[PDB]
RNA sequence: CCCCGAUAGACCUUACCAACCCUUGCCAAUUCAGCCUAUAUACCGCCAUCUUCAGCAAACCCUAAAAAGGAACAAUAGUAAGCACAAUCAUAGCACAUAAAAACGUUAGGUCAAGGUGUAGCUUAUGGGUUGGAAAGAAAUGGGCUACAUUUUCUACAUAA
RNA sequence: ACAGGUUUGG
């Protein structure tokens, strides 16, 4: 019965079913709860169930200048050590069952308006520590492939800006959402505009622009009319540095346009 | 510079019994690969030329044992996996040996045998005649 | 506290004797071998892996304890155990007229805890019939007494004994067979006259 | 424990055959001859029929030692055709390699 | 190495006729037991002690089952 | 030791601890083998090796009182209950059963010995040969020798002769007690030695080895009967073992300090015993070389140390030293003479085969190796010894770092040896300021290593790390570095030097404020000359 | 598709060893055997004993040195003495490494009635051969 | 990786000295044929792939050609074609075109002065010169190459070789030339041997379909064959096998002019007939001139028959015949 | 003898020398199953009680 | 898929059934052992098929926006590590051929019954032992052997009877 | 309206 055993790596690979044939096309996502626990985390190689104290593993080699013989813990001492060992289990499960915190940009279950952090530094060594970026839109884009069929790829729109008038936007598309986030952060700095801000709080004049199918009407406002604009235009102007603005979007409300 | 002195202390006695004689001593060393057998042949011939035994070396034909097993687990018999076990042989033929010379040769030979090879020692013991055949009449 | 000690390569002398570090079969520790050897299949843009952490150099049996200098130094101290072969038997023509009895003895070796090999009990006896004191009737009876154990082309009698457990027992039994086959060939019984 | 209850039964069958090996040999020596009169041979047959069932060497099954598979095992390694492959593909079996010719 | 077989020789293995003295010489017991002795002589796996309880098991079985050997029509001791 | 560098021992305490940990795992595995024998009863090797079979601690027969003791005597506390469980049924014990039982107490094991001694005599008339071999060897360790001289009178009265092992302990039981008198206690040993031959028992090596074991503690002038007994050892025909000469060399070391005339007797005794091959047939041969080479190490004799080493490497290079303590005390004082006496080439030749191979030295040999380089002006090997002393004397670094750098102040610094004075001075400064008392003398060395090297930049940054450590050196360092600042034409350095040096009341500040005036004129810094005068006044 | 002794290729970031980067059809071509004995020869016997002993050594060492074993063991069998070559990570101190080697050197000897040798080569990390 | 290779060369030199020390040869005469010979003995790895064996060479054959640094400490590139991606290949093309224009202008001036001192130095057929392959050019130019640019460079080299060649142009175009092995399939003719006062004695060896045949031929006897001690008529009762014996002899008209004794083993009747046919054909080359042995090899007597029975595949019947495949 | 190997390795795991990841995984899953609430019933009360 | 698990069934194998017995019941211990119980539509381990098809793909870059695409050799935005293909290796000389290999994915394809397994279920029973039986063909069908002969059959035998 | 969800493999 000893030769019938396998390694914990294959045991978890067979238990969690990460490489299952059902979670490939999309039949899964029902029970999206996958957690693998390492069993050798707090397992000292010296301790055992009998409580033997070996001079080479548990206890030091030389005590009082002499050699240590094979000793065994008492029952109450072994109950104390196993009590500490059991307490470490719930100590770790508490750190596991607790979800760390996120900041909601526009609503509790969206990615628009959330903070993504400063962009990654350049190759030459330039660091963008004053730059702050925000996600404007995340969309699961699908493509029809010959073999696999539906090929889901996340497309993300991310805008960077420092608050002094320099701001830009970019689109990053990748199979993974964090990869698209990084592809958009590191690509938004290459396309940076400079927005002339009258007195660093408003725009110089009321602009009424007509894009492809989007009508934007923005009006210059005094110091008391603070950012009464679309929920994404407010974020873009908060990245630019505009503290007072009124904007009205008519026609299509496509985020990229 | 720190060389020990008087390191050789052997215990060799010469018994009055007649030393045994050997006509032909064949050593057939078998292995899986050829490189270890080649280096071992080089080592054996260099160990025999020093003791002056005039060893002869040739290579017997190899033996390949192959078999066939099923490829899948439950049911797939049209697709099989064939395994192979190669066995190469090396023959070292020694002639005109004595009882202690063959012992001192097989001592330096067998103690230094590799792990993946084995050895078949065939000794041709030399004898004149037994006692009841010299000149008996029933 | 972690400690990383450099190997012996930086301390290995260029004229130091090699058999001192590899006296017997060793597992080829890369720290005690000053030769940089690259073993393994290379990468299209890479090179074969170095000796450090190389399982390929650890799978193969190393002959570092059997270099020419070490084998010469070993056999120079082994020259005291062997005896000198008498030159009076340089050719087999004198060996056949002096020692006509040949005893083929088999020996095997195998890696493992057990030593008993059932092929070790086999002892072969080869005697040339042209070297005995057989008369015409003794020879013509001994040929039909042994049968196929004696060949006519080479005229050699072969005894193949495997019944005894021990090799010395099979040897003594083969010599006993030789004695009885030489003796009973001279006894003429009553059924021979017909 | 063992691999399976049937392997636990097979080791017991092999122990019983190793215990009753010599008795069955001496009894078969009385049946596999024609020199003896046929009167005692039937009594020897009843004696060999009175022996325990799990004593005959015919009840032993050469199963795998690893997974106790009753079929598809090789006699040289005492391994099933699956475990033998699982150990030969990892390079853990000396001299064994894929046949290419 | 390490196996001496109780220091026995070939005349303890091949020659087993000295144990057939407690048996009928002219009956079928000799025709039958000479075969088991020819087998024990060519059995290298059994010891000179182990052959003895075999021939003694036959000596005991034949001397225990006396009624069938007398009702078989042939005389045996 | 394992040949891997991660497991190779660095220091001597590590060399001891690794072996002790390995033996601890060997004995831990053997404990499992003995505690669970059924998991190893299956034998696969044909030759049937007994060394790998489990050992049993249980006796076979428990009911039979005669058969229950022969098993328990060979395997302490449980053996004590065997005699009580045998005598509970009033079982008659023979003269051969209780002798081993008394030896089982005389091997392991103050009043329980009396309670056992009454049971061997009062119960049965035991043979005195099985009496003295237990009582004499047991009461010697209990610090009660009075009973041996009482038992000896009954032994001489019972018409049985005394065996050779009895006088091996009676002379100790007589000699160890001294109350203002020595001649009578020495005379009793002569009387027993004279009666030994009358008892028709030839005294073996151990009696003449123990008389010199007794002549060592009491009198330092007792060399006359010791030499006479050593001369009587050669007349009978038995060779004296190594400990016999050791007990002579120990007293000769005790008498060699006031008079060096006795050293020639220590010198001419080893020349005749080095001429043959010995073998360790005496368990007390471990102190022999410890006493025979300490005399040469004390009297500073290397020509004889070469022969006391050749006597070690003649017959058995390892079977003469049991413990590692004496080997470590051996090679340290062996290397203590090879440094300053013979030449540097042979010292460095004997350095690489003794220090990393056999054993690592103590804190004492580090000082001799340092005294070996400064007499012969050897500077190319200072870094090679320095890098080895890191892994060898890392514990004693805080007590040898004051003496390892001092040699550079006595020799000259050639223009080619600059990187060796740089790397070794950087590797000592990179470790102490990052964690360790820092001596002040090393700055006086690092200022002269960089003087002739032409590197004032790296030489100035170091002094700012010492002056901020709340400890100030002597003004000789400042006056020496002022010459480097003068040759490099850097006036802004001495203005930051003296303004922080005069504020702490140095004794040679009057010399520093004079030495700066001469550099200000050649640098043409007369404007900044009086500037610091105003600050020294204010 | 063949899946025996074959590590599937991930996105290009998994570290694999030289023994794992080669398919089983490369044994004796590009890589060798992890064990060497004589039972797998032509006219030799006692092969299954060595196979079960080898698998027991593997399953024993996997538990004896947990998480610190770099790659598979090398079991050399030469003249009644069995050598075990291991590659171990420097996660355990030598004080415990020596305890473990001294414990196994005698446990395996007393369990298999034959002399065993145990040699450890410690590496800083798992050696990467292919993409990492 | 400029310093790593430099350190590997020192370590390889130290390893070479140590190898010569442990092998016992003089380290001065220690060469690569002794290095690989000592490696093959000290580390006898039995593997089928030669590149998987242990090898110790100079680092310049192990490590590939590393690209040199392309810019200084200030960032300015060294070569003037660095911003072209292939600064070595485009520089080679630029030098080739610059020499083509120099040859053109020099030949125009020479034609204007009416002088012809150049010759046709492009026909290198008896030398056996060829152009560089793409791998051979990728070894010279450290950077990678493609197919179209290599064909453009070759097409420019032939344009440069089609013009009146100069002095320094021929040594530049020669360095892109490779000399091609021997293009001769002429077999080695065994000399006539004379053994035991026997004249015109030769021997041949043949093999076809697991049949080994050795044939000795005496050119002084009459026409007859002795195989395995028995004549060919009783050894080959079939007329086809004897016609295989008549095939090589009738081609040279030496029917009643040679005696032959053969020794064939293995295979069947037609395999033995073909093996002895090939052995007799290979043994008759010594008795005949060079023009007719070539007709023998062009008629199929001196070439082997590689047609060997294929191994049966698992899941099939006869290594080609598949099982009855049922569609449903 | 599979029982020898199994008992030896299990006793060594209880003594603290061998680390059996398979048995540890079994004990982890059994602990989480008993904490979920579906454990092993007592012998003598499964069918009746 | 159909001489397939099985390179293999009188008891055993055998997991099936009927009669009977045992329930901390292989192991050092465990309110524990053990289950060939369900789920291959949870899996690992092993395979089938496209498939001797060549594509898959991390990091980047471009597109008057980008779902996606990325090529013109007298070249118009493409560099690309890696896995495949190829090369090499094996059938002891080359070449050919065969063998081997064949990525990412499709068929929720086959396998809880090689082995372990996540989930849900048995514990005086869906668990563990002994004895005896597991037919039979109304019929259909797949794959093979033997033939239905004269280039056949029998005999001696290499093939001229 | 400062807008958001919702057509589709996308
Ligand atoms: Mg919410
Ligand atoms: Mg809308
Ligand atoms: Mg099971
Ligand atoms: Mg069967
Ligand atoms: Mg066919
Ligand atoms: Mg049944
Ligand atoms: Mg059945
Ligand atoms: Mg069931
Ligand atoms: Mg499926
Ligand atoms: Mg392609
Ligand atoms: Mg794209
Ligand atoms: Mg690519
Ligand atoms: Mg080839
Ligand atoms: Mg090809
Ligand atoms: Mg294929
Ligand atoms: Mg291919
Ligand atoms: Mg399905
Ligand atoms: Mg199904
Ligand atoms: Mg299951
Ligand atoms: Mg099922
Ligand atoms: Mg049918
Ligand atoms: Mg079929
Ligand atoms: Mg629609």
């Amino acid at each position: 019965s000893f030769f019938t055993k396998l390694t914990a790596d294959e045991l978890w690979k067979g238990a969690l079913a990460e490489s299952g044939a059902g979670a490939r096309k999309g039949r899964g996502k029902r029970t999206k709860k996958k957690r693998r626990k390492d069993l050798n985390r707090g397992q000292i190689i010296g301790e055992g169930r009998h409580g033997f104290l070996w001079p080479g593993l548990n206890i030091p080699l030389m005590r009082n200048g002499a050699v240590q013989t094979i000793a065994q813990r008492s029952k109450e001492d072994q109950e104390k050590v196993e009590a500490d060992m059991v307490q470490q289990r719930e100590e770790w499960d508490r750190r596991r069952k607790m979800k760390v915190k996120r900041e909601r940009g526009w609503s509790g279950n969206t990615w628009g308006g959330v903070s993504l952090g400063p962009p990654d530094p350049g190759p030459n060594g330039e660091t963008y520590d004053d730059f702050d970026t925000r996600i404007l839109e995340v969309r699961n884009v699908f493509n029809m492939t010959a073999k696999e069929g539906r090929k889901r790829s996340v497309r993300v729109l991310v805008a960077v800006g420092n608050g002094k008038g320099a701001a830009g936007f970019a689109i990053g598309k990748a199979t993974e959402r964090a990869d698209a986030f990084r592809k958009a952060k590191n690509r938004a700095v290459h396309y940076l505009h400079y927005i002339e801000r009258y007195e660093d709080h408003t725009i110089y004049h009321d602009i009424s622009l007509k894009f492809k199918r989007t009508h934007i009407k923005m009006k210059k406002q005094p110091r008391g009319y603070g950012l009464h604009c679309h929920r994404a235009i407010m974020t873009i102007c908060r990245l630019i540095g505009i503290k007072d603005l009124y904007a009205k979007v008519s026609g299509s409300v496509n985020m990229l346009n | 510079v720190d060389v020990p002195k008087d390191m050789t202390k052997p215990e060799i006695t010469i018994s009055d019994e007649p030393d045994t004689l050997y006509k032909r001593l064949s050593v057939l060393v078998k292995g899986h690969d050829k490189a270890v057998l080649d280096s071992y042949e080089y080592f054996a011939v260099l160990a025999a030329k020093e003791l002056g035994i005039s060893i002869k070396v040739h290579e017997p034909p190899r033996k390949i044992e192959r078999f066939t097993l099923l490829k899948s687990v439950h049911i797939f018999k049209k697709h099989r996996v064939q395994y192979e076990m190669r066995t190469l042989y090396r023959c070292l033929e020694l002639e005109h040996l004595t009882g202690s010379t063959a012992d001192v040769y097989l001592e330096y030979i067998q103690r230094n045998l590799p792990e993946g090879v084995a050895m078949e020692v065939t000794k041709t013991k030399l004898e004149q005649l037994p006692e009841h055949i010299r000149k008996p009449i029933w | 506290r972690r400690k990383a000690l450099p190997p012996r390569t930086e301390k290995m002398a260029v004229d130091q004797d090699w058999p001192s570090v590899y006296p017997v079969a060793a597992p080829f520790k890369p720290s005690a071998v000053p030769l940089p050897v690259r073993m393994g299949y290379p990468v299209k843009r890479g090179v074969p892996m170095a000796k450090e952490g190389n399982l390929e150099l650890l799978k193969i049996p190393n002959f570092l304890h059997l270099t020419p200098v070490a084998i010469k130094r070993h056999c120079e101290a082994l020259k005291d155990f062997c005896t000198e072969w008498p030159a009076a038997l340089d050719s087999d023509e004198k060996c056949e007229k002096h020692f006509p009895i040949e005893i083929d003895t088999a020996d095997y070796v195998s890696a493992g805890p057990s030593i008993r090999n059932p092929k070790a009990r086999v002892v072969t006896l080869r005697v040339k019939l042209s070297s005995l004191n057989l008369d015409d009737h003794a020879k013509k009876k001994l040929i039909k007494l042994v049968g196929d154990r004696y060949c006519k082309s080479t005229d050699v009698l072969t005894i193949k004994t495997d019944r005894c457990p021990l090799k010395r027992q099979n040897y003594d039994y083969a010599v006993y067979l030789l004695t009885v086959l030489y003796h009973e060939s001279w006894k003429t019984e009553e059924w021979e006259k017909k | 424990y063992y691999v399976d209850w049937k392997m636990l039964r097979d080791v017991k069958r092999r122990k019983m055959a190793y215990e009753y090996a010599d008795e069955r040999l001496r009894i078969n020596s009385l049946r596999k001859n024609t020199i003896l009169p046929k009167d005692l041979q039937e009594v020897a047959d009843e004696e060999i029929a009175s022996l325990p069932r799990d004593s005959c060497p015919v009840r032993i099954r050469n199963r795998c030692v690893m997974t106790s598979r009753p079929r598809g095992v090789k006699r040289r390694w005492r391994l099933s055709r699956i475990v033998f492959r699982h150990l030969a593909d990892h390079g853990q079996l000396s001299g064994v390699q894929r046949a290419m010719w | 190495a390490g196996f001496d077989d109780d220091g026995s020789e070939f005349h303890e293995h091949i020659f087993l006729d000295k144990y057939l003295q407690d048996f009928p010489k002219q009956g079928p017991i000799r025709h039958f037991m000479e075969l088991v002795t020819c087998g024990l002589s060519k059995n290298p796996y059994l010891s000179v002690k182990q052959k003895v309880e075999h021939i003694e098991w036959f000596r005991n079985y034949f001397n225990e089952k006396r009624v069938i050997l007398k009702e078989s029509g042939i005389q045996l001791n | 030791f394992q040949d891997d560098p991660y497991l190779i021992p660095t220091s001597s305490v590590e060399s001891h601890s690794f072996l002790l940990a390995k033996k601890s795992g060997e004995n831990a595995a053997k404990f499992i083998i003995n505690s669970y024998p059924k998991y190893f009863q299956k034998d696969i090797a044909e030759p049937h090796i007994p060394c790998l079979m489990p050992e049993y601690f249980e006796p076979q027969i428990e009911d039979v009182s005669e058969a229950a003791l022969q098993e328990r005597i060979k395997l302490n506390y449980n053996f004590q209950q065997r005699e009580q469980s045998e005598e509970l049924e009033e079982a008659t014990e023979a003269d051969n059963e209780k002798s081993k039982t008394k030896a089982g107490h005389h091997l392991g094991v103050t009043w329980r010995t009396k309670n056992n001694a009454e049971r061997i005599f009062a119960l049965m008339p035991e043979k005195n040969a099985h009496s003295y071999c237990t009582m004499i060897r047991g009461m010697v360790k209990h610090q009660a020798p009075t009973q041996a001289l009482n038992l000896y009178t009954v032994l001489l009265n019972n018409r049985l002769r005394a065996d050779v092992y009895t006088f091996n302990s009676l002379i100790e039981a007589t000699a160890l007690v001294v109350n203002e008198k020595f001649e009578e206690k020495w005379n009793n040993i002569l009387d027993l030695l004279k009666q030994m031959v009358t008892q028709n028992v030839k005294p073996n090596l151990q009696t003449f080895n123990t008389i010199l074991k007794c002549l060592r503690r009491f009198y330092a002038f007792g060399k006359l009967p010791a030499l006479q007994t050593l001369r009587e050892m050669k007349a009978i025909g038995i060779e004296p073992s190594l400990a016999t000469y050791h007990y002579v060399i120990q007293l000769f070391y005790q008498h060699e300090s006031p008079s060096k005339g006795s050293s020639l007797i220590i010198y001419d005794i080893m020349n005749e015993v080095m001429g043959k091959r010995f073998s360790p047939r005496d368990p007390d041969d471990d102190m022999f070389f410890q006493s025979a080479m300490r005399v040469c190490s004390s009297l500073r004799d290397l020509e004889l140390a070469y022969q006391v080493h050749g006597l070690l490497n003649t017959g058995d290079n390892w079977k003469l030293i049991g413990s590692d303590h004496r080997r470590n005390f051996y090679y340290s004082k062996f290397f203590n003479l090879l440094c300053f006496m013979e030449q540097i080439d042979v010292t460095l030749k004997w350095y690489k085969d003794l220090i990393p191979s056999v054993f690592f030295p103590h804190s004492q040999t580090m000082i001799d190796l340092l005294q070996a380089l400064d007499v012969a002006n050897r500077l190319d090997m200072v870094p090679q010894i320095w890098k080895d002393s890191k892994e060898y004397g890392h514990t004693f670094r805080n007590e040898l770092k004051e003496e390892i750098l001092m040699l550079m102040a006595r020799d000259q610094h050639p223009p080619e040896l600059q990187v060796a004075f740089a790397d070794c001075a950087a590797d000592i400064k990179s470790t102490y300021e990052s964690q360790p008392e820092w001596p002040a003398s090393s700055l006086n060395y690092v200022a002269v290593l960089f003087l002739r090297a032409g590197r004032t930049q790296e030489a100035w940054k170091m002094l700012g790390l010492f002056r901020k450590h709340n400890k100030i050196p002597r003004a000789e360092l400042l006056n020496e570095f002022l010459d480097s600042a003068k040759a490099s034409s850097s006036p802004a350095q001495a203005i930051e030097l003296v303004k922080l040096a005069s504020a702490f009341s140095l004794p040679v500040c009057e010399g520093l404020t004079r030495r700066v005036m001469a550099e200000f004129t050649l640098t043409q810094e007369q404007r900044e000359a009086l500037g610091e005068l105003t600050a020294l006044t204010s | 598709k063949n899946r025996a002794a074959r590590v599937r290729v991930s996105k290009g970031d998994k570290p694999v060893t030289y023994e794992e980067a080669h398919a089983p059809h490369y044994i004796a071509h590009r890589k060798g055997w992890l064990s060497l004995h004589t039972g797998n020869l032509d006219g030799e016997d006692h092969a299954a004993e060595r196979t079960v002993e080898d698998v027991f050594l593997r399953k024993f060492m996997l538990g004896t040195f947990p998480g610190c074993l770099a790659d598979q063991l090398v079991l050399k069998r030469r003249a009644n003495q069995l050598e075990i070559c291991a590659l171990v990570l420097r996660q355990l101190p030598p004080h415990k490494f020596y305890f473990l080697v001294g414990y196994s050197e005698t446990l395996l000897s007393h369990f298999y009635k034959c002399p065993v040798h145990l040699h450890l080569q410690t590496v800083p990390s798992k050696v990467v051969y292919k993409y990492i | 990786t400029v310093d790593f290779i430099k350190k590997q060369i020192e370590e390889f030199n130290i390893g070479k000295r140590h190898l010569a020390n442990m092998m016992g040869e003089d380290p001065e005469t220690f060469t690569q044929e002794d290095i690989d010979r000592a490696i093959a003995y000290l580390f006898p790895s039995g593997l089928f792939e030669k590149r998987a064996r242990p090898i110790m060479k100079h680092p310049e054959e192990i490590f590939p050609k590393q690209r040199a640094i392309q810019w200084g400490e200030d960032g300015r590139p060294f070569h003037f074609l660095f911003y072209t991606g292939k600064q070595s290949y485009y520089s080679l093309m630029h030098d080739t075109y610059g020499k083509l224009l120099d040859v053109e202008k020099h030949h125009n001036q020479l034609r204007a002065k009416d002088l012809l001192a150049e010759k046709t130095k492009i026909l290198k057929d008896p030398i056996g010169s060829r152009w560089l392959i793409k791998e051979e050019l990728e070894e010279m130019l450290v950077e990678k190459l493609s197919d179209q640019d290599y064909a453009q460079f070759i097409r420019l080299l032939e344009r440069l070789s089609a013009l009146p060649c100069g002095a320094t142009e021929e040594d530049f175009v020669n360095r892109f030339r490779r000399s091609i092995p021997i293009q001769s399939k002429k077999q080695l003719i065994e000399p006539l041997q004379y053994d035991e006062q026997g004249m015109a004695f030769s021997r041949g060896e043949g093999k076809r379909k697991t049949a080994k045949a050795e044939v000795v031929v005496y050119g002084q006897g009459s026409g007859r064959i002795d195989v395995n001690g028995v004549d060919y008529l009783l050894y080959f009762p079939v007329t086809q096998d004897r016609e295989q014996l008549m095939f090589p002899l009738h081609f040279l008209d030496r029917l009643g002019k040679h005696d032959m004794t053969c020794a064939v083993s293995g295979g069947g009747r037609s395999a033995q007939a073909g093996a002895v046919r090939l052995a007799m054909a290979r043994a008759l080359c010594s008795f005949v001139t060079e023009d007719e042995v070539e007709w023998m090899r062009q008629a199929g007597l001196l070439t082997a028959d590689p047609r060997v029975r294929e191994r049966k595949k698992p899941g099939q019947e006869g290594a080609r015949r598949k099982f009855t495949w049922k569609k449903r | 003898n599979h029982n020898t190997y199994f008992a030896l390795m299990g006793t060594l795991r209880f003594l603290g020398l061998y680390r059996d990841e398979h048995q540890d995984f079994r004990d982890e899953q059994l602990r989480l199953k008993k904490l979920r609430g579906k454990g092993k019933p007592r012998k003598g009360e499964g069918k009746r009680a």
